[PDB]
């Protein structure tokens, strides 16, 4: 378990996907020329996991940049980590989705995705040992929930027995850029369901909430919604790209995090929450740190932890501090919030220390939970779908592409069970 | 690849044209001769072995009158004589002259030029179709001509540029009959329609411009303001770009739902120097008062069901989703039941150029809302009326019936109409 | 109060014994095989074949959904070609009753015409039995 | 839509068709030699609506010159744009209906017919885009009446796609002793109501009260009378005549004048009045002329329009005027008179704006309305016709020619109907 | 010359090896590239280190795991000319923490590899004793390839002495929710396989490098260093000229009463940091008390609350007799020290002279005397109680069931595994009450 194969799918997919690669290739000592410059061994220890190690001095990332519209690829060329980028990996449709999730999975998006999958398994046989597979998009638009999806049931289809991984986001009418994402983001999680086996739930409505109320953004951007992303993505692949014990591969984290198949949609957390231009501050202790597991304002997800009871749940420590403060601060809070982990799966929360921090941080800590009360998101996803279904709105603009009324129902009644599964589980007792 | 194909049709259709070619040549660069010393132009303009730009559109009049201006005019060198089609004997304000009688002999010769036009590009988005409800060659030729494009090119996007008769300016008494067949013959062939009230225009130039007697000159004017902001999207690479597609589904919820109605602001006359500059919350809000509107209505009394809001100039996100945040703030502006956001956004670089020796004055920033409401169902409703009152008495009939119409083709005409008002009712019923 | 030492062995890198400090209590009396390697490769393999056919159904059910994709791509074709279909008859029905009707409306307007020559004639026969029978 | 074809039957046809093309020719810059002379684009841009530009830098009426009686050959060539027209263009018998409109009808005119038809023929085959036909004739002779309607019939089998227009001149006690008119009158209207598209009722009953009272002349000759004719025919043909967006061809002002087809007979309305050879000066201001031009006092047909109901107007305003009074002074009128327009065909009422005025004027206005008023001069026909039919009068003088009792009973019936629709119409209501 | 060939399967395996082969090598003065001064000469090192043509001595030991990371350590680093290549044997893929994916999907691929490096090093021995195998029951490697060897080693070596070193899971430093799963499936599947075996609680090692070397968060290093001292203890009498434990056979004669009940419990004392204030050091009596106290056990259960049914008390260094016995004689006084109706009440009691070697620069201080007791008590079913009940918590919700099934695994193999446990912990109680007669 070495290689990642890292795929961007449309705005959305690529705007987190570019940022990401700018991230992590700051923590690993790259510059945009691909040329390592860091000092510290254990930046480059693991660095096989997202770039090839191209002729020369240079990295370059196992990344694979997709759209129906051609616009973004500029878009990317343009930003500062976009001469980073293999130029052959870069594939790019003449005209997009148009918001339309039957368009991006199966009339305009079919056309796109072979060419796409030629650059995945030119990535994927140049591995030594192929760990899987990591998606970014939206759910809300046509590319990367429509054509997203047609991706992942492909790449399955071709390789079986790899894990597929997604940073999947979140549609919110509090931050919107189509009237459909109801539809588009259900017929979405129909797939994720079956197709996925780790889903990051990125939820727009979290990362609204987070800017406006807590970092006081009156008006929030797509800049400083994406601040939040790229410290959660940074956060969850810390034990993929650096030495250590726990959850070091997508496999074993799979394993840790994954009781159920279907029960696949991590709450991602993080702590300290700051704004891009929150430059200073100097603060933070170990049980500060900790208290944030249960504060559903640190949630990535729109939902309050403590509605419902974590299955599992991975939570990394970064920066100089007392392994031993941060198992007890760690012990203290399982033992005094015992009534929102389920009894009959011990020692279910699991802990990892990495000395390397953040840019910007001195100190910070990423959770990853298998909460039930992720059913809260896929709720609120199912009335916005029935307010419009209801009333068949919008609808001939899918059903002209060749769907049927039937596909939806399906998509909605899959929901529906998910949601039924996870109550299901919440209400599980450990008794005989 | 993703042209647009631009047909204008009849007096109006035809001199509108030339408002808005004049103003695209002015946007782009491009002198009256077709040369000019982005890139997104080229899906509205051909380019030439001699280095010229010539434009994606079709000319067609039963008359030579109003397209021999253009073949003497300043743009002569602009267009090809192919291009420019004319008949000899006009439909004498006679939709059945236009369909059947007049209409037969040059219908094969336009779309011969059409199927050329088509020949040229490589990813075709569809028709941008300009004409007047009331002429007979605007109503009757029009109707012909979007059957036949059915035919030829089965489900591509076929959007429309209505002008809605006003009295002030009407030049016929049987122009609400040419309505009701023309909407009625087209209703099944167009995805999405402008309509272009002539009373909304005249009193804008009136109150706005101070203009006492608006001329056709000082309506086209205006009207080529709202047509380049929408076309913007497409000729031009923004901040955010809106397609043919993306237009049909965020702003049209079923097939026969599809007119949205305009409104474009600021509109100032080009003295004052005081009256400047307008913020993007002032021109935003002004998209929601009855005065900047294209067509005669009242939104207060109905609901929205789509908003789409087309930036250009010195415009930022930032500003556009605080300006949206207030409006979605303000109950006397109403939203179905059926829609959790109604809302879309594009924002263009370029600030709206203005012909020299024009009417309007220079802004910084303006913005033109395609707004779906229920409201729009007033103007068939007026329509309908005066239709009413001549058929009752069968008043002209004998005129159409003369050229081979049936009389019970009005009825169905009329039947269509019906339904249409019934639709938006309908609609409207928030509802279980 | 007593215990008893039985010397073991003694060697290079040391000694052993034995300490008894109470004898037992009680002093009376308080194998299957193997397995083979090929019982070994018998539930090896059946797992293999549990596994290779667990995968088989999932590769299965990923031809079902491409089946399903072609069946809406074909269903998009097939309706873009019956609105070709309704619109090319329709429009060509319009004009069939539309010349039909407008041929039909002169036809008569010129039978009305032929009546009035019919007519005209018909009165100069009998202008002709007063002209020139007269004087 | 451009060239129109002109055509003149019998001594009233003849006048004021003459009369027509000298104030015409002025208007455009065109002198007797047919040499144009003028100084304005604006005069020959639509100059080969009523001329042929023919192989010379002058300019030919497409008009056809006919009669049964050869004099009025003679009185047109000794006229002062007699060396105009085109020489072969003249058609012309020996006889004379003598007020039979069964001769001009059946008789002596089906004789010229096809040498007329020989001319027409010529000028139509000749034209470009063919808008229609224009006829100027009385209804009170034989030939005009008589030979005009035959005209009508044959022009429209020949060419039944095309506007058949007529400039009817209606007979009056007042101004002709000749007994037999009302018979002559009501059988070609039977065919008018029939066979045309567009009808301008020009009433000597109207024109000779004009002169007589408002004109103060003693006694009205028909010098008199054909200024006011002139005047009306100038002012009716200006949108034919010259560029602009209302009402410029045949068809399109049939379109927008004619709601039933048999209602096709115009009002025609004309102010300032005035009389030959007479400057004012002093030109009427916009809502003088919005006024005096719906007056019954200015009505070229013998009836009040507030007797009746406007089914549809048609109003040019002629000279240098705010077009912005002319349609502020057309809306005062349309909103305080609502009583005298059809609630059930909105926007009835089409204005236009002519730069160039009539000679004589510095400002003018006419008017042509479908007013249901128009029964009045249909009833006075009616009358005057069954005072004679009842007692058989003059019978045998169409009875001579071939005629029956029936042409004359199917004559009156259609006029009585015509009458009956009009009235129809006038009580129609909205609801 | 009877050898021993040791076989380390994966991470846990593969790093106890590294701390013992290290202590090995100290013991016997062989440096790393396994040259060894024996210039001024007991011969008895041979049974766990092979001789070559150079003179360099090459320890009797395999080294296994899925997954290249921690073996390519031991080819880079210290000992990297000690093992020769053939010796490390490594796969791409690990069994990512699942019994199943180490028994039948992964391990399959290299258990042919494997048997052959045993078979080769099986043959330059001219009397093999048996087999030391050292894994953890947590990872899937440790737990499943781990009994798939076992059981071939069963077929290809019949009726040969199989000794396990396995890692019992702490919560402390546990990686994997699934551990109680593939602890009980690869005892299941072991338990007929293995002669004997010694199990390391690693929360009672955690607990002792806390307490005794005042390590604040013990790592696996410090884990290791102290378990290595355990296994040395044990291995001690094998590696030199010993009388007790003299050869494998013994180790199951002296400890092993019946074939289930062959997991011995631990006991080793002094541990005292290296870093600390000089002490006067302790004595035999010191020592030997410390064997009857809990917080010096290897696995966490209660003596008290259990039966012994053999015991062995392996003394090294500075040991003489009449102090043993001196010793003895004091705790039957203070203590009850309750034995089966069976067996008499007593212990077979070893010194080794050899003395007790730590690593320099380690956490434990060097001491002139050393013991380390082996038991069997019926308190050992403590240990399997407190896993057993974690695995049917996660089982009676199938929790995480559809990754073992996933790999071909069948869902009635939990219960077949499970059902075993149930018997394990009645043959535990069955023993421990009165005998009849
Ligand atoms: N946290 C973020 N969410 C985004 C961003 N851009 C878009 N979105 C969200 O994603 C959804 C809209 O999608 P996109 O831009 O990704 C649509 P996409 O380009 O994949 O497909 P098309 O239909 O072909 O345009 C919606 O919930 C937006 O609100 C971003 O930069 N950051
Ligand atoms: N406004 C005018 N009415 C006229 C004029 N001449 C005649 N009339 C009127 O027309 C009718 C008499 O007709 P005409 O001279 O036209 C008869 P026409 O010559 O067509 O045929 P004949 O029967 O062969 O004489 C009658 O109402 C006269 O009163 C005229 O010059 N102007
Ligand atoms: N806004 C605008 N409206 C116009 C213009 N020209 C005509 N109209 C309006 O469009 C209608 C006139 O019909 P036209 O387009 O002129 O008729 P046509 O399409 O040429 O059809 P024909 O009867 O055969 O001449 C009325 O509602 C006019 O007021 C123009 O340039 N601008
Ligand atoms: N004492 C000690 N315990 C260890 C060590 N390494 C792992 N463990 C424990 O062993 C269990 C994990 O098993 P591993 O041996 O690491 O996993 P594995 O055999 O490689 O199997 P895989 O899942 O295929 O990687 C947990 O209880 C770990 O705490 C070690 O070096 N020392
Ligand atoms: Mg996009
Ligand atoms: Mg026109
Ligand atoms: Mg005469
Ligand atoms: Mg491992």
């Amino acid at each position: 378990m070495r290689e990642i194969v890292h795929i961007q799918a449309g705005q959305c997919g690529n705007q987190i996907g570019a940022k990401f690669w700018e991230v992590i290739s700051d923590e690993h000592g790259i510059d945009p020329t691909g040329s390592y410059h860091g000092d510290s061994d254990l930046q480059l220890e693991r660095i096989n996991v997202y770039y090839n190690e191209a002729t020369g001095n240079k990295y370059v990332p196992r990344a694979i940049l997709v759209d129906l519209e051609p616009g973004t690829m500029d878009s990317v060329r343009s930003g500062p980590f976009g001469q980073i980028f293999r130029p052959d990996n870069f594939v790019f449709g003449q005209s997009g989705a148009g918001n339309n999730w039957a368009k991006g999975h199966y009339t305009e998006g079919a056309e796109l995705v072979d060419s796409v999958l030629d650059v995945v398994r030119k990535e994927s046989e140049s591995c030594d040992c192929l760990q899987g597979f990591q998606l970014t998009h939206s759910l809300g638009g046509g590319t990367g929930s429509g054509m997203g999806t047609l991706l992942i049931s492909k790449i399955r289809e071709e390789y079986p027995d790899r894990i597929m991984n997604t940073f999947s986001v979140m549609p919110s009418p509090k931050v919107s850029d189509t009237v459909v994402e109801p539809y588009n983001a259900t017929l979405s999680v129909h797939q994720l369901v079956e197709n996925t086996d780790e889903t990051y739930s990125i939820d727009n409505e979290a990362l609204y909430d987070i800017c406006f109320r807590t970092l006081k953004l009156t008006t929030p951007t797509y800049g400083d919604l994406n601040h939040l992303v790229s410290a959660t993505m940074s956060g969850v692949t810390t034990c993929l790209r650096f030495p250590g014990q726990l959850n070091a591969d997508l496999r074993k984290l799979a394993v840790n995090m994954v009781p159920f198949p279907r029960l696949h949609f991590f709450m991602p957390g993080f702590a300290p929450l700051t704004s891009r231009g929150s430059q200073q501050y100097r603060a933070l202790t170990v049980p500060e740190l900790t208290q944030q597991m249960f504060d559903s304002k640190n949630m990535m997800a729109a939902c309050d932890p403590r509605h419902g009871r974590y299955l599992t749940v991975a939570t990394i420590f970064r920066g100089r501090m007392s392994m031993k403060e941060v198992d007890e601060q760690m012990l203290n809070i399982q033992n005094k919030n015992s009534s929102y982990f389920v009894e009959w799966i011990p020692n279910n929360v699991k802990t990892a220390v990495c000395d390397i921090p953040p840019r910007g941080l001195k100190m910070s800590s990423t959770f990853i939970g298998n909460s039930t009360a992720i059913q809260e998101l896929f709720k609120r996803i199912s009335e916005q779908f029935t307010a419009m279904f209801r009333r068949k709105a919008f609808l001939h603009w899918y059903t002209g592409e060749g769907m049927d009324e039937m596909e939806f129902t399906e998509a909605e009644s899959n929901m529906n069970d998910l949601v039924s599964e996870y109550q299901q589980y919440q209400d599980a007792t450990a008794d005989e | 690849m993703r042209e647009c194909i631009s047909i204008h049709v009849g007096q109006a259709g035809v001199q509108i044209g030339n408002a808005c070619w004049e103003l695209y040549c002015l946007e782009h660069g491009i002198q009256p001769d077709g040369q000019m010393p982005d890139d997104s132009f080229n899906t509205f303009f051909s380019e030439t072995g001699a280095g010229k730009h010539v434009p994606r559109a079709v000319f067609v009049d039963l008359e030579p009158t109003v397209i021999d201006e253009v073949r003497t005019g300043t743009y002569r060198q602009l267009f090809h004589p192919e291009q420019l089609i004319t008949g000899k004997e006009d439909a004498a304000n006679n939709y059945a002259r236009g369909h059947y009688t007049i209409g037969k002999e040059i219908i094969d010769l336009v779309l011969d030029r059409i199927r050329k036009l088509a020949d040229q590009c490589t990813g075709l988005q569809g028709f941008l179709v300009f004409h007047s409800f009331g002429g007979g060659t605007g109503s009757g030729f029009t109707s012909l001509l979007m059957e036949r494009l059915s035919v030829d090119y089965g489900k591509k996007s076929k959007l429309e540029f209505s002008i809605y008769p006003a009295p002030q300016v009407s030049t016929a008494v049987v122009e609400p009959y040419n309505s009701i067949l023309t909407t009625h013959t087209t209703l099944e062939h167009s995805d999405c329609a402008f309509m272009v009230d002539n009373e909304a225009i005249y009193d804008i130039c009136r109150r706005n411009l101070d203009i006492e007697r608006p001329t056709y000159t000082n309506l086209n004017r205006l009207i080529s303001q709202i047509v380049s902001s929408i076309t913007a999207s497409l000729r031009f690479d923004g901040a955010l770009n809106v397609d043919l597609t993306e237009f049909q589904t965020n702003l049209v919820p079923y097939p026969r739902i599809h007119f949205p109605l305009a409104t474009y602001a600021p509109v100032i006359s080009a003295e004052k120097a005081y009256h400047e500059q307008l913020s993007v919350a002032e021109i935003t809000n002004a998209c929601f008062e009855p005065a900047n509107q294209m067509v005669k209505c009242d939104p207060r009394h109905g609901k929205y069901m789509a908003c789409c809001l087309l930036y250009r100039g010195d415009v930022v996100p930032k500003d556009v989703n605080a300006a949206i945040a207030t409006i979605k703030t303000k109950r006397s502006i109403q939203f179905v039941d059926w829609c959790p956001t109604g809302f879309k956004v594009g924002i263009n670089y370029q600030p709206p150029t203005v012909v020299p020796g024009g009417d309007l004055a220079k802004v910084q920033r303006a913005v033109c809302m395609l707004s779906n409401t229920t409201a729009i169902a007033e103007a068939w409703a007026r329509l309908d009326h005066k239709f009413d009152l001549m058929y009752a008495k069968r008043a002209f009939v004998h005129w159409y019936v003369g050229e081979g119409m049936e009389e019970g083709e009005f009825s169905e005409a009329r039947e269509d109409m019906a339904a249409l008002e019934k639709d938006y009712e309908e609609v409207g019923v928030d509802s279980v | 109060a007593d215990m008893e030492v039985i010397e073991l062995n003694k060697a290079t890198s040391g000694q052993s014994w034995e300490v008894i400090l109470k004898p037992p209590s009680f002093d009376g009396v308080p194998r299957r095989r193997d397995p083979s390697l090929e019982e070994i490769q018998k539930k090896l393999e059946a797992a293999e074949e549990r596994r290779k056919y667990q995968e088989a159904e999932l590769l299965k059910h990923l031809a079902e959904k491409r089946e399903h994709e072609r069946e809406v791509i074909q269903k998009a074709i097939e309706e873009n070609n019956n609105f070709i279909k309704m619109a090319k008859e329709k429009l060509a029905q319009k004009m069939e009753s539309n010349k039909e009707n407008r041929e039909a409306h002169l036809a008569a307007m010129l039978e009305r015409l032929q009546e009035k020559d019919k007519h005209a004639e018909e009165v100069r026969k009998n202008k002709e039995l007063k002209e020139e029978a007269s004087r």
